[PDB]
């Protein structure tokens, strides 16, 4: 991962540098409205009544 | 004799508006389109009256 | 609505001239049989899972 012959150098403090934000996506139809969820999501598509 | 008539219309909203829709003054979360759908709902209600 | 130089004469009597007839449209599958309604209908489409 660290390329051979090249080194990173931290400067201030060995700690966290920023945060990996997520962003909301679309889920649907709570009652007649939309509901948004933040992180990763896995939606299925049950087309077992299709041809 | 007598024979009626038929009146239908559609109205859609794509992903980019249903996900990215806040306000202008405030830092409101993305759930604004669930309030804005009801306007077009009652507008189609009032538009079938005009025919 | 009436123009400025016009007027509507009603002849026979004061009251309703004719009627506005609602015929039947299709409402989907209340039971195994098909059901029907008459008035102005308004449905939504939940395509909030497709891509």
């Amino acid at each position: 991962w660290i390329p051979v012959g090249e080194l990173i150098v931290l400067n201030q403090s060995t700690g966290p540098v920023g945060r990996f934000v997520y962003t909301a996506h679309v889920a649907g139809q709570r009652n007649g409205k939309v509901v948004y969820a933040t992180g990763p999501y896995l939606t299925v598509k049950d087309h077992l009544q299709d041809d | 004799t007598w024979s009626p008539l038929a009146f239908k219309e559609s109205r859609v909203w794509d992903e980019k508006e249903i996900l990215y829709l806040g306000r202008l003054a405030d830092e409101v979360q993305a759930g604004v389109i669930n309030e804005q759908i009801a306007e077009s709902l009652t507008w189609l209600m009032a538009r079938m009256r005009n025919r």
